[PDB]
């Protein structure tokens, strides 16, 4: 194993040999945004796609144009951390090259009139960290992938809209990437109709006229031919046999001389078959059969030139006469099978009043621009703009793909613009589905739903900015001068950066990151939603989208989605998933060939999956043969079933890919219900890190890669030897081979100490290593807030036993010991931030100074010179942090205090206090202060003491850096002289600088002397430039608001501990609030006196079925026991060999354990440290659905010399006796939560009041009154407490006379009530009277 | 108004030249007038922000609900 | 294994083509339900009296000491269906369609669910849970309209001096009693004199609270029909009388005048509802 | 109004009034000038438009907006819907003298009791304390009083316990479906920030200790206090008005203890001797000599 694995191994009972190892988890953010930047020449992605798709642009007249060239980005001015500290966006410059080519409208296109090829900055752009956040005003923020109906086309059918009909109505819809929608539909009367974007209904055929088709060409396209021949008097006609199918003979249908079908007889498939086999196509028939048939195409007499029948008109017998007399012994007609080939289009034509292309354009123009006097090109241009202009309609070649496949083309690609072939093919497949062939499609299938990551949205808003530019570009091109108006004398970068900024800071997807837990971060990045733009709404959407669809398998976790109104909408991504290039999804599958499971992989998409047949990972493979058992669990078609062995196409990879990470971590999930796992994995994200990092024993194996891939830890970039160690930084020297030749290869890592999280928690780092040891590359060099040796640790493992206790664990509540509290182990941190702003007023500036009137030296004892707190303080409500004061106005006084300062002579200044203080209820420890000030105002002294010290710190931190880096170099400057003789001790003893004068020679060594001269020169010089830019970055003032003169900021530390009310839980939904802490003596305990830490009520196990905690508990009791054995082996201090035997005997225990590890490979001290790190408990991996078994649990517990049932006689402590029976016992891994009473509790006597209604507020942050809803009125209406009601209606809320009067009657003792009138009432009267109404009262 | 026009028009060109925005130091220089008037106008250019905006991203808190009234009295002061 | 062989038989019959799919469908699903019932029998017989415990004699068995079963029989937590989900196969499962899947569950939580078994539990759990989120809208809406109607109503009088009203007779239909006339009369006030099958034996002078002693008294008599001065039938303009409404249940006595009924009603009716969306004729006895 | 940083904030009506007055005044101008009737017409369509918008914006046609693109709340919206006065601010009111917190169990309690945080009640019952310290005169005035209550002296607590006695208090959990969702208990002071509760009345609350939070109100005036002790009191209410069933049904732990205790095995011991009563049976089991579950002869009365 690896080094960070050698020291603390996690056992495994997984058996399924994994072919694959997990991927990098945060790949999608990186790759998406990368495509948004990455300089694609041809297969345009994001930026270049927007420039190409928009530029070039030419004038409003047609003479001048701007031309795209290329782009380039600057490195950002500010690094990451100054952007965190300052409250500043992290972002990089943008620079586009632009060429103003202009054309003479004198010359035809004599382009050489003007060229201005210059460069333009416009707009910053935020960038992505190595981990995925975007820093914005000093806030780490995350922006979330979206999921929505892909572009293309989508067919549907509502069942009984007119429920009186009880009838089916089919419809089709076209939905592009950009541009307008399009709806096709049927009616009860079987008439095709159109509406655009849901404008009004229109007879569909109108559009086809507008598309320059005649009724002839239309019916040629839609209707197949039925050809008659009037052979000299009588009617014969051509007939394919499968035309009279399920059809009934109207006449005696006979043949050459032969009767197939009689009158009143069905043309059975027998007679279709005789009509087929007999080579019979022509049949003699009655003329009367025609009458009712419709002509297909216009017929005249070549003598007349007159329509004997216009096209699409019903035939007769006088028209059979007159046609054949006019020279028609051929009459093509329209096939019409009301069953299969319906008269939809023709009826729609007979309803359609429009005859020409033009009027069709007019009535479209009238649908969308109602009223307006129509004109030709307004309407032609309108229609052609809608779906035939590149500007206002683009499909996304994605959309072109899906569309084409929906029409069964071969062409993936095409245009973002429609063609008439496309429209009419859609109408054809529509009516085809109206006949019965094919099917409507479904929403909930993933193959209709497309992911939209960051870079695509950024592309969108970027282009919108380009339009905001483009209007004024043209207005300023055609009008203003050409040769002199530079390209950037037109450009304004404000709409662009305003757009990018707007999206990064106002959209629903843009939001603060959940920093309470690395798990919560990574899963907040692996989030997927259908809301936001191009999406849905809670009040609108229903259950269908919320529910699962079987294609979620291997792509979306069904186990992680909230319990509130967002139950189905939000959902998280699965583990081995990826994205289709188009935006759809895919998932790995092992290909199954000849029964042999092929170890290659293919990423089947949302749609390929159902067509093949797919097997499970549960399959007990026949050892590189095939599936052992005949009836193999496989699936296809959107359902599972049992199939054969050689018959298979594909297999799942692992036993996991259905899941997300969170539910990949809950062990013994297979022994649990989905509801309580939902709640477990949800609350698994709301954890808080403990003060320490206590690992879990019951594992899954994914813990490590999550502890790494959050990026929170240090990572060995290039493995090597630990050079320097500290509590704040680490230095490693890089291995020689890994050391690139140019660079010295000495990596250094600066670590983060106690620092605020966005949820006000402790962020911190610590080395998981010693000094002077090799490092395998990729190891963890530093742990974080919730990690240990490279594994996650959200909480702490401890002793548990299931029984009631005197009512203290009544309904899921918890009882807990004192011993836990003495070990601080659930104690946690809540760093906080507080600020004070120095403003400029109408009267003068606010001033930060120690001096404040009417203050005692008690408070002031801790403010330094400038009126600022010394670091190290420990403070409480009422204390003062920053003495700020404000020049004051003046006062209209009362006679009394006037007399009182006429007595004492005391006075005010012309100034008021505005200090920064602790808010009531709070206490804690000041540990850091920061100050920001304008470039232009004096730095208040302490600021100089801060920034100068920030240079003492900084320039030291760099001196060290350069001193080490350069000191290594200073070997060269020693040795290089020494090549070319030797000064064996004349070199060393005399001072090191003066060796250049020692042993010297000609040809090659003078260049050497001056090479060292260069080295010296460089080495000081780089320092000086470093120092220059660095020091000015420290000293340069701050970009603040107007009126804001300087700011202070104060960071605290508060150390909150467990109390009744502080919720806790585990990883199965096994919630619980605390009701008491129990002394060690009143606890239950055992024969050996080791008491319990936590007690639980198993009433709530069976009905909740969260059974894994039981098995987990058993296993925990096992693991600790082994550690206890080893602990006995250490204090008794046995020997190497006994540890060797015992440990290797412990690893090789399970039935068919996948992993096999030997210890003779390891050396002695490895055995030592590993036995020493296991003594608290041997940690184990229970993969989620490849779990362990009762045989293995109980085998292990027998190795522990414990009761196999894990269930022991307990003795009560208060009474000293035994209980009746045994009780289950063992170790749960358990957690604390942010839902702490310290942050929830709130009271209110009397305080603030609002502004319009004057009734109090809500929220503890605003000293809020609690709401008394209508329900809570209806109750008192039930009882009859009119007085309690009136009390809550007048004095506590609105009646100001009442509240003041009441306070005064109280302090006089009197508990007496007077009412007034609520102000919101008379407010309402005033409003109504504003609405033009004489509302008024009938005074008594 | 005219001063604001000149300001926001010049700031664009200064943005081209610098590649960055101008400071009231550099801009008071370019604007020919001293920093006091610049800073003054910058303090004047702000609009109101519409009490009925949802500062609760959910339809929970229209900003007017948040506002306190510090005008009337407090009953303890009266007593 | 048995039922597996059965569906193999019905399978090969469908392969012959004798049987349809719908017939086949209802057939196989029905045998599955049967097998489930049988495992329920086997387990319940294998827990409740599984304990054989001797005492001064050879053997004898009694109600068990299995703590899970004691939790079941108490009524504290659990029930035979749930315990079945722990020990036995857990039913069949409807996919989101409203259909009912063909191949049911075999294993349990103690043994271990399969991948797909869990993946299929998903649909039902998320579905009914989505309903849990999304039925209180209708509940609070309905309740709000009910309270809205029933605001104004309060008892205005002690006795309206009014006349007969509604008849109370039991709701025995379909089987045996579902609301005894005991319960229906309970706390109500008579329309008029009332007598016994031994006839012309009055007990009410047209209005009395018919507490449990009256109700037992008329359980003795074989009466099955009563009349009552109803809340509806009362004539009091702008309210009702105390008698016609009868007993304030939570007091155990006649309602005091001035108490507000309508809110009690709408609360009383809407409060429960949130949970609570969620050939021949053959004489039985003589 | 302003905010801290010089920013202002307004109600959407003022925009509408401005549009109206601009339009009327321009109209008056155009009427001084005998200008063409067409612009008169247009200005008046603009007028009736803006008035109609003031009375309801998104009614007559497509909606009017400020710069946000979300519409301008007219007058009537302030009278209408949830956000109107009625449902939000008039039938429902924020409250003085109230609070809330997490809840946990009080197993030892009696029915009339509520575990109560000190500090929460200290705040809620302040002016009583002040009246009683002006009474005793420890704080001659209210500046002294407030400073003492901030200093949290010893008599603070003794006087807190002095006033709180016989002073009931209301409890409320959401959603307040039926009248038993809100009840009047007596206070009991405890050294913690979490309410305790009498478990049997969790059922009327449909409540569990899975992180739930409850709210507290105070009957200031005497009449509400007596109504609380007499109507909202936990003793007066053990039955629903829907049905006369006990709503004091022992839930899930107590019931197990009963069903375990009252049970008739065969097997343990002590079968078929005789007792003079329950008490020496208690001597047996508190000694641990009998089965707790075993049919045996006794005498009773
Ligand atoms: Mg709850
Ligand atoms: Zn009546």
């Amino acid at each position: 194993y690896s080094y960070t694995e050698k020291k603390r191994i996690r056992k495994d009972f997984g058996k399924r040999p994994q072919v694959l190892d997990v991927p990098y988890l945060l790949s999608i953010q990186l790759d998406s945004f990368q495509k948004f930047i990455e300089q694609d020449p041809e297969g345009q992605y994001g930026l270049e796609a927007a420039f190409r798709s928009v530029f070039p642009i030419q004038s409003y007249s047609g003479n001048s144009e701007l031309q795209y060239v290329s782009y380039r980005l600057g490195e950002p001015v500010f690094d990451v951390q100054e952007c965190q500290i300052r409250g500043v966006t992290y972002s990089a410059p943008l620079r586009v090259k632009l060429r103003l080519v202009i054309y003479e409208r004198e010359a035809p296109e004599g382009t050489v009139k003007d060229i201005k090829e210059q460069e333009v900055y416009m707009g910053e752009i935020p960038l992505m960290t190595d981990n995925g956040t975007f820093v914005i005003n000093g806030t780490e923020r995350v922006i979330v992938s979206q999921l929505h109906r892909s572009p293309g086309v989508f067919f549907d059918s509502d069942k009984g809209k007119t429920h009186s009909s009880g009838k089916v109505l089919y419809n089709a819809r076209i939905i592009p990437y950009r541009g307008s929608w399009l709806d096709f539909e049927f009616d009860p009367k079987d008439n095709l109709f159109v509406r655009i974007d849901r404008r009004r209904k229109l007879p569909a055929t109108i559009i086809l006229r507008a598309l320059n088709y005649t009724t002839e060409q239309i019916l040629d396209l839609f209707f197949e031919k039925v050809i008659f021949e009037i052979r000299d008097n009588k009617l014969q006609m051509e007939l394919v046999p499968e035309r009279l199918r399920g059809e009934t003979a109207s006449f005696d249908i006979e043949a050459n001389g032969k009767v197939y079908v009689e009158k009143g007889r069905r043309i059975t498939a027998r007679h279709i078959r005789q009509l087929e086999k007999d080579d019979v196509k022509l049949i003699e028939v009655p003329v009367e059969y025609i009458a009712g048939k419709v002509v297909a195409k216009d017929y005249i007499d070549e003598s007349t030139g007159e329509l004997i029948c216009a096209a699409n008109m019903e035939l007769s017998l006088d028209l059979l006469a007159k046609l054949s007399q006019s020279g028609h012994k051929r009459i093509e007609t329209l096939f019409t099978n009301d069953l299969d080939h319906g008269p939809y289009i023709s009826e729609t034509l007979r309803v359609d009043p429009t005859n020409d292309r033009l009027s069709a354009l007019v009535e479209i123009y009238r649908m969308m621009r109602p009223g307006e006097p129509p004109t030709r090109e307004a309407a032609e241009s309108l229609f052609e703009n809608l779906f035939f202009s590149e500007d206002r309609y683009d499909l996304s070649a994605v959309g072109r793909m899906k569309f084409n496949r929906s029409l069964l083309r071969e062409e993936i690609e095409g245009s973002g613009i429609l063609s008439k072939d496309d429209i009419i093919d859609v109408m054809k497949k529509l009516i085809d589905i109206r006949n019965g062939k094919g099917e409507v499609d479904d929403i909930d299938h993933l193959g209709n739903r497309r992911i939209r990551s960051v870079g695509e949205m950024a592309e969108n808003q970027f282009r919108v900015g380009l339009v905001r530019v483009e209007r004024a570009v043209k207005e300023r091109l055609s009008l203003g001068d050409l040769d002199t108006l530079m390209p950037q004398d037109m450009i304004n970068a404000k709409p662009i950066s305003a757009a990018v900024k707007e999206f990064f800071g106002s959209s629903q997807l843009s939001q603060f990151m959940d920093q309470n837990n690395p798990l919560s971060e990574i899963t907040h990045k692996r989030r997927i939603s259908a809301l936001g733009p191009g999406g849905l709404t809670r009040e609108r959407a229903g259950f269908e989208v919320r529910d699962v669809h079987p294609t979620h398998y291997g792509r979306v976790c069904p186990i992680e989605t909230p319990e509130g109104p967002n139950i189905g909408l939000i959902n998280s991504l699965s583990v081995y998933a990826q994205t289709n290039e188009y935006g759809f999804l895919e998932t790995p599958y092992r290909k199954v060939t000849d029964g042999v499971v092929t170890d290659e992989i293919h990423y089947l998409s949302a749609i390929e999956e159902g067509n093949y047949v797919i097997a499970q990972a549960n399959s007990n493979l026949d050892e590189e043969g095939h599936f052992v058992e005949d009836l193999v669990t496989c699936r296809s078609k959107g359902e599972s079933s049992l199939f054969s062995r050689d018959q298979v196409d594909y297999m799942d990879v692992s036993t996991q890919q259905v899941v997300s990470v969170g539910a990949s971590l809950i062990p013994f999930l297979e022994h649990d219900d989905a509801n309580r796992a939902l709640m477990g994995a949800n609350m698994q994200r709301q954890a808080v890190p403990t003060l320490r990092a206590d690992k879990p024993l019951v594992g899954t194996g994914m813990e490590r890669a999550v502890a790494v891939d959050s990026g929170v830890t240090a990572v060995a970039k290039r493995g090597g030897v630990v050079q320097y160690v500290d509590a704040s930084r680490i230095v490693i020297k890089v291995n020689e081979d890994e050391m690139y030749p140019g660079e010295a290869g000495i990596d250094i890592y600066n670590l983060t100490k106690y620092t605020r999280s966005n949820q006000n928690t402790c962020i911190n780092q610590m080395p998981c290593v010693s000094l002077g040891e090799p490092v395998e590359r990729g190891d963890v060099l530093a742990d974080g807030p919730s990690t240990d040796l490279g594994e996650l640790a959200l909480g702490q493992n401890m002793r548990v036993a299931f029984m009631p206790w005197n009512g203290y664990n009544f309904e899921d509540s918890i009882l807990v010991s004192e011993r836990v509290v003495q070990e601080d182990r659930f104690t946690t941190i809540h760093i906080q931030e507080l600020a004070c702003v120095s403003r400029d007023t109408k009267l003068g500036p606010e001033e930060i100074t120690a001096d404040i009137p009417n203050v005692g030296e008690a408070a002031l004892s801790k403010l330094d010179e400038s009126g600022i707190v010394y670091i190290g303080a420990e403070v409480t409500g009422g204390d003062i942090l920053v003495g700020k004061v404000t020049p004051k106005g003046e006062t209209q006084l009362t006679p009394e205090e006037k007399l009182l300062r006429a007595i004492f002579g005391e006075k005010a200044s012309d100034v008021k206090d505005s200090s920064l203080r602790v808010p009531n209820g709070v206490s804690g420890t000041v540990i850091d202060v920061q100050v920001f000030t304008r470039d232009g105002v004096e730095k208040d002294k302490r600021a100089l003491e801060i920034e100068e010290m920030q240079l003492k710190q900084a320039k030291k931190d760099l001196s060290e850096e350069l001193q080490i880096l350069e000191a290594g170099l200073f070997s060269r400057i020693r040795a290089v002289l020494v090549a070319g003789g030797v000064e064996a001790e004349k070199l060393d003893k005399l001072p090191r600088d003066r060796w250049l004068e020692l042993g010297l020679t000609d040809e090659e060594k003078q260049n050497q002397l001056e090479q060292l001269a260069e080295q010296y020169d460089e080495l000081k010089h780089e320092f000086e430039k470093k120092l220059e830019a660095k020091r000015r970055k420290i000293t340069q003032g701050d970009d603040l608001a107007p009126g804001v003169l300087k700011i202070v900021k104060v960071y605290l530390a508060v150390k909150r501990r467990i109390q009744p009310g502080d919720k806790m839980a585990g990883r199965h939904g096994n919630k619980g609030v605390i009701s008491k802490i129990n002394p060690i003596e009143d606890m239950p305990y055992d024969e050996n006196g080791t008491p319990v830490d936590i007690v639980l009520n198993p009433l709530g196990v069976p009905s909740r079925m969260n059974i894994g905690q039981i098995l987990e508990t058993h296993l925990g009791m096992a693991a600790k026991g082994i550690g206890d054995k080893i602990n006995a082996m250490l204090k008794q201090q046995q020997e190497v060999a006994k540890l060797r035997e015992f440990i290797q005997r412990a690893y090789d225990l399970g039935a068919d354990v996948r992993q096999k590890v030997d210890l003779s490979t390891f050396s002695d001290e490895e055995v030592m440290r590993l036995a020493e790190n296991l003594r608290k408990g041997m940690p184990i991996a229970t993969p989620v659905f490849d779990g362990a078994k009762e045989a293995e649990i109980k085998e292990l517990l027998k190795l522990g010399d414990l009761p196999t049932s894990g269930q022991i006689r307990l003795y009560d402590g208060r009474t000293g006796e035994q209980f009746e029976r045994p009780v289950t016992v063992g170790y749960m891994y358990m957690l604390k939560l942010n839902h702490l009473v310290d942050d929830k509790m709130h009271a209110r006597s009397t305080g603030s009041y609002s502004l319009v209604t004057q009734q109090p507020l809500g929220g503890k942050a605003q000293f809020g009154g609690q709401r008394f809803g209508e329900m809570e009125v209806w109750a008192l209406e039930a009882y009859g407490a009119a007085y309690t009601l009136q009390e809550m209606l007048t004095v506590k809320s609105d009646d100001v006379n009442g509240r003041t009067k009441m306070y005064k009657n109280i302090v006089d003792g009197n508990h007496q009530m007077e009412p007034g009138m609520p102000e919101s009432f008379n407010v309402l009267l005033k409003e109504i009277r504003s609405l033009g109404i004489n509302i008024e009262l009938e005074d008594e | 108004i005219e001063t604001i026009n000149k300001l926001n028009r010049i700031s664009r060109q200064m943005l081209q030249e610098m590649g960055r925005e101008p400071t009231p130091e550099e801009l008071a220089e370019r604007m020919l007038m001293p920093e006091d008037k610049i800073r003054k106008v910058l303090k004047i250019a702000k609009e109101p922000i519409s009490m009925e905006t949802p500062i609760g991203d959910d339809e929970d808190s229209h900003l007017g609900d948040f506002i306190e009234d510090t005008t009337l009295e407090l009953p303890l002061d009266s007593a | 294994s048995e039922a597996e062989a059965e569906v193999a038989e019905i399978q090969e019959q469908f392969q012959s083509g004798l049987v349809t799919a719908g017939e086949r469908y209802n057939k196989v699903i029905d045998i599955w339900a049967a097998a489930n019932d049988r495992v329920s029998k086997a387990m319940m017989d294998n827990l409740q009296t599984e304990t054989v415990i001797n005492r001064d004699g050879q053997e004898e068995k009694q109600v068990s000491f299995n703590s899970i079963y004691m939790m079941a029989d108490s009524g504290a937590r659990g029930s035979a269906a749930q315990i079945r989900q722990l020990a036995g196969m857990r039913g069949l499962m409807a996919k989101p369609d409203g259909s009912i899947i063909e191949t049911p569950i075999t294993a349990n939580f103690r043994e271990g669910l399969n991948v797909l078994q869990y993946f299929i539990s998903t649909h039902g759990a998320r579905k009914g849970l989505a309903d849990t989120a999304l039925k209180t809208a209708n509940s609070g809406y309905l309740t709000r309209r009910l309270v809205d109607v029933a605001q104004d109503l309060v008892v205005t009088e002690d006795d309206c001096g009014t006349h007969e009203g509604i008849m109370m007779t039991p709701v025995i239909e379909g089987g045996d009693v579902k609301e005894p006339l005991r319960d229906r009369v309970l706390g109500r006030v008579t329309a008029e004199d009332v007598l016994k099958p031994g006839t012309a034996d009055i007990l009410v002078p047209r209005n009395t609270l018919l507490h449990e002693q009256w109700c037992d008294l008329l359980e003795e008599n074989s009466v099955d029909a009563v009349k009552v001065r109803s809340v509806v039938s009362c004539d009091t303009d702008f309210g009702v009388c105390a008698h016609c409404y009868g007993r304030d249940l939570a007091r155990g006595h006649i309602i005091n005048k001035g108490e507000a009924i309508g809110v009690i009603a709408a609360q009383s009716i809407g409060e429960p509802g949130t949970q609570l969306t969620m050939s021949s004729i053959q004489v039985k006895n003589k | 109004v302003p905010l801290d940083g010089g920013r202002f904030a307004t109600s959407d009506l003022n925009d509408l009034y401005r549009r109206v007055i601009n339009r009327n005044n321009r109209l008056k101008r155009l009427l001084d000038l005998a200008a063409p009737d067409i612009i008169v017409r247009n200005e008046k369509r603009m007028l009736q438009e803006a008035v109609d918008a003031l009375l309801d914006n998104g009614r007559r046609g497509r909606a009017i907006t400020g710069s946000n693109k979300r519409p301008l709340k007219s007058l009537a919206d302030m009278i209408k819907g949830k956000q109107g006065r009625f449902r939000q601010n008039l039938l429902g009111k924020r409250v003085d003298y109230s609070g809330r917190s997490v809840i946990t169990v009080g197993p030892y309690l009696r029915l009339h009791q509520c575990g109560l945080p000190k500090k929460m009640a200290l705040e809620l019952f302040k002016p009583f304390i002040y009246g009683k310290l002006e009474l005793r005169g420890l704080a001659t005035t209210i500046k002294a009083a407030k400073k003492m209550v901030e200093r949290e002296e010893a008599v603070v607590w003794d006087i807190l316990d002095e006033v709180i006695r016989e002073h009931p208090v209301l409890l409320n959990r959401a959603p307040t479906l039926h009248r038993l969702g809100i009840q009047a208990f007596e206070p009991v002071l405890i050294e913690g920030k979490a309410i305790q509760l009498h478990p049997l009345v969790c059922a009327a609350y449909n409540a569990d200790f899975d992180g739930d939070q409850m709210a507290v109100h105070v009957p200031l005036t005497l009449e509400a206090q007596l109504e609380a002790r007499a109507l909202m009191m936990s003793t007066n209410n053990i039955l629903s008005p829907a049905n006369g069933e006990p709503i004091i049904v022992p839930s899930q732990d107590v019931v197990l203890g009963l069903y375990y205790m009252t049970r008739d095995c065969v097997n343990a011991k002590g079968e078929g001797m005789v007792l003079t009563g329950p008490k020496e049976a208690e001597r047996l089991y508190r000694s641990g000599l009998a089965s707790l579950h075993a049919r045996v002869k006794v005498r009773i009365t």
